[PDB]
DNA sequence: CATATGGTTGGGTATAATGGGATTGTCTCGGATGCAGG
DNA sequence: CCTGCATCCGAGAGTTAGGGAACCCAACCATATG
């Protein structure tokens, strides 16, 4: 988040707007607690079997 | 990037094939290192099985992933075995690389084979891994001091495996595989009976073309246990806003007219 | 029996979407005013 | 240690009974499918 | 007709293949008992 | 609780075999993006 | 280095009704019956 606020300073406009959409992600993750590594899957949930009945 | 068959043909053709020489040469290193495994197990005392684990994780390399500790503690102690005896060790390491190279040769004709079984349930894909499972059973059991091609011993082992993987997971209902080839012996004799007969024949012959043992209720009951479940989103009708699943009312649930009925009853 | 309909319940096709949303695991949470945890299951899906 | 499982005439429906025809098992021709002994079906005026 | 290329040998064998439907006179079809229509298609036809 | 039967499951076959099978008559719109010029 | 300019890809496209392909051999838990 640093690095993309630092990057925010720069005079070209379709960088500083790359740096703004990183943040966008980066600041949602970090303001709802979620973490990165839960975007893989390791156990796969299983539908209950009366909705795939 | 797309089409996962092409990108695993073109990674097994990444791989040359073999001559009779290099072949030869592997089924030696395999099987005199399976030999030397065996000794050292029979020198060290420890279990056969373990000893090959450890040997074929510290082969495979840090990339693949029982921990490391007591990998790296039994390895160590099999480094210190005196002369005479860690030339055991080395054959040992040459026969599982031997097995590596020689799977990673043959697993051609595993494709060769397992492309003439699509349409049985199973995509090509799978055909091709239980194929390749099939491969590994006949190298490991390989025996080349009888001078036969490897692929001759090979084939049997991958029909094998496809034929067993067919059974075992093409259907939604698992049925066991005397009974799934009961069922495919049946379907041969109504089929050899309905070209003979020209016409499709009664339960009646199909239970006397068995043998002894077959009525026309067991061929009845054989009938009804090998069908397949529908989908519940079949399509009905042209337009895309009907299913299958709409027109099955549900009978477990007590309508409101039995709960209001078990209710009054109560008080 | 003569009397007036009572008040309705959470509709079971909303259990049913809950249910759908945590297949693709994601975290569907009904809470009350102080933002704590609200049971929809009745107790029927807690371990 | 049985229950009513009969065929009614649906709402808004009726009429004259004009014809029966009975399929069983084994009679020459019928196909039933497995399972099913034998099927009876009413055409009503 | 089955014919080995090597020996010239000849096995001829009339098979079974199964059943066709028959239009009736009308022009329809009875599939499973209930009467069927085919309805033509207008597309494209081939060439240049 | 104690078996005895069928049903179920694991293992085996040795001439040689070595890279698969479909693709097709909409239309617009908005954002992401690689390429060209200055 | 910036910018614009075709280029590619993805997501939309009204309601209600009615409709429907080997075969064999031997060990081993499970269940049935007393
Ligand atoms: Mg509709």
């Amino acid at each position: 988040e640093k690095e993309l606020l630092e990057e925010m300073k720069h005079p070209s406009r379709a960088r500083r707007a790359k740096a703004r959409k990183r943040l966008e992600v980066v600041r949602a993750f970090l303001d709802s607690g979620n973490r990165p590594e839960w975007m893989i899957l390791e156990a796969v949930p299983v539908l209950p079997p009366d909705l795939r009945p | 990037t797309s089409d996962p068959v092409r990108q695993y043909l073109h990674e097994i053709g990444q791989v040359p094939l073999l001559t009779l020489e290099e072949e030869v040469e592997l089924a030696r290193k395999v099987e005199e290192g399976m030999e030397a495994i065996k000794k050292l197990s029979e020198i060290t005392g420890l279990d056969p099985d373990l000893i090959r684990e450890v040997v074929r994780a510290k082969i495979l390399g840090s990339a693949r992933v029982l921990d490391p500790k007591t990998v790296e503690e039994i390895d160590q102690k099999l480094k210190s075995l005196p002369k005479e005896h860690k030339r055991y060790l080395h054959i040992a390491r040459e026969g599982e690389a031997a097995r590596q190279h020689l799977i990673e040769a043959n697993l051609r004709l595993v494709v060769s084979i397992a492309k003439k079984y699509t349409g049985r349930g199973l995509s090509f894909l799978d055909l091709i891994q239980e194929g390749n499972q099939g491969l590994i059973r006949a190298v490991e059991k390989f025996e080349y001091k009888r001078r036969f091609k490897f692929s001759t011993y090979a084939t049997w082992w991958i029909r094998q495996a496809i034929n067993r993987a067919i059974a075992d997971q093409a259907r939604t209902i698992r049925i066991p595989v005397h009974m799934v080839e009961t069922i495919n012996k049946l379907s041969r004799t109504a089929r050899q009976l309905q070209q003979e007969l020209g016409r499709e024949p009664t339960y009646e012959e199909i239970a006397e073309a068995m043998g002894p043992g077959w009525d026309a209720k067991r061929v009845e009951e054989t009938l009804k246990i090998a069908q397949e479940p529908v989908s519940l989103e079949t399509p009905i009708g042209d337009e895309k806003d009907s299913f299958y699943g709409d027109f099955i009312p549900d009978e477990h649930l007590p309508s409101p007219v039995d709960a209001a009925t078990q209710s009054l009853l109560s008080e | 029996k003569g009397e007036d309909v009572p008040e309705p319940s959470v509709p079971e096709s909303f259990r049913v979407l809950v249910k759908e949303l945590q297949a693709l695991a994601l975290d569907v949470q009904t809470l009350d005013e102080k933002d704590n945890p609200v049971d929809i299951f009745e107790g029927l899906a807690s371990k | 240690d049985v229950k009513d499982t009969s065929l009614r005439v649906p709402p808004g429906e009726g009429g004259i009974v004009v014809r029966t025809v009975r399929l069983r098992r084994g009679d020459p021709g019928v196909e039933l499918k497995p399972g099913v002994r034998e099927v009876v079906r009413v055409y009503v005026a | 007709q089955l014919i080995h290329k090597d020996t010239g040998l000849i096995k001829e064998d009339e098979v079974f293949l199964g059943h066709i439907p028959l239009m009736t006179e009308d022009g329809s079809f009875i599939i499973n008992g209930a009467d069927r229509v085919i309805v033509s298609q207008i597309h494209r036809s081939p060439g240049v």
